[PDB]
């Protein structure tokens, strides 16, 4: 039964863990918003081979995932879970957390995302051959951007995306439930103090993140079956481990 | 696995 003092301390711990592992500082992403790929540069990306675009994207996704793994390792209570459950949570949650974090690098004003040094719209990604998934990710990012998350809100929300007691295959479900609950208390306490509890009903339904992640796995299966050597030779092994069927 | 290695096991 976590006291109010313990909950307040948890708020601080989670926010620290996130700040230390946020990958890019928000200030840097916001400054780069005026830096947008030219028509000619966009054409260059669209003319890239499917394999090279997939390779680049798998690399950048993996880099983001590595910071999320580091976030998990520093997150209060995560390393006290058993090895099986650490794995289960990260395998299911890593991509979900990256997708939420990604809204920081999304500009709702012109519908662009920070990629390889400049902002580009969904058209930058045409060579992947997954327009429906890409548009879905842009839609998701746009929905999150509307909420105007603070960094602390992203910290607390992403902690909850990760510590999900409903993930299939957990061995110590009750242990995860307790950690999840304390994190919910932390999130709710922080929101109440800042007059922000209104955002709770505007957060995306869990099925939304699950759908984006399943779609990712499905599209990778399509690419990998057609280009098995590329995946074996060039893709980060962690990306293969997490997402390959 | 690689996750296991990154987690420190
Ligand atoms: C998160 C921490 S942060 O500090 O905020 C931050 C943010 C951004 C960057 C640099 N930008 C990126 O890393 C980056 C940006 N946009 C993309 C990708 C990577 C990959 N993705 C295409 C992929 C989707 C899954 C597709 C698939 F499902 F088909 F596989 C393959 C293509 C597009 C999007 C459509 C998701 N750095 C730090």
């Amino acid at each position: 039964y976590a006291s109010l003092t313990e909950i307040e301390h948890l708020v601080q711990s989670v926010c620290k863990s996130y700040r230390e592992t946020c990958q890019l500082r928000l200030e840097d992403l916001l400054r780069q918003r005026s830096n947008i790929f030219s028509r000619e540069e966009v054409t260059g990306y669209q003319r890239k081979s499917m394999w090279e675009m997939w390779e680049r994207c798998a690399h950048h996704l993996t880099e983001a995932i590595q910071y999320v793994v580091e976030f998990a390792k520093r997150l209060s209570g995560f390393m006290e879970l058993c090895q099986n459950d650490q794995i289960v949570l990260l395998k299911a949650g890593a991509m979900e957390v990256v997708l939420v974090r990604m809204c920081r690098a999304y500009n709702a004003d012109n519908r662009t995302v920070f990629f390889e040094g400049k902002y580009g719209g969904m058209e930058l990604f045409r060579a992947l051959g997954c327009s429906e998934l890409i548009s879905s990710i842009f839609d998701f990012s746009h929905s999150l951007s509307a909420l105007h998350f603070s960094e602390d809100e992203i910290a607390l929300y992403t902690a909850l995306v990760l510590i999900n007691a409903h993930r299939p295959g957990l061995q110590e479900k009750r242990k995860v439930e307790q950690l999840q609950y304390n994190l919910e208390l932390a999130f709710h306490h922080h929101l109440s103090k800042t007059h922000r509890q209104s955002i709770l009903a505007k957060l995306p339904p869990k099925g939304k993140l699950r759908s984006l992640c399943s779609q990712h796995v499905e599209r990778l299966q399509i690419f990998q079956h057609l280009h098995p050597i590329v995946v074996q030779a060039a893709f980060p092994p962690l990306y293969k481990e997490l997402f390959s069927t | 696995t690689l996750l296991q290695l990154l987690l420190g096991h």
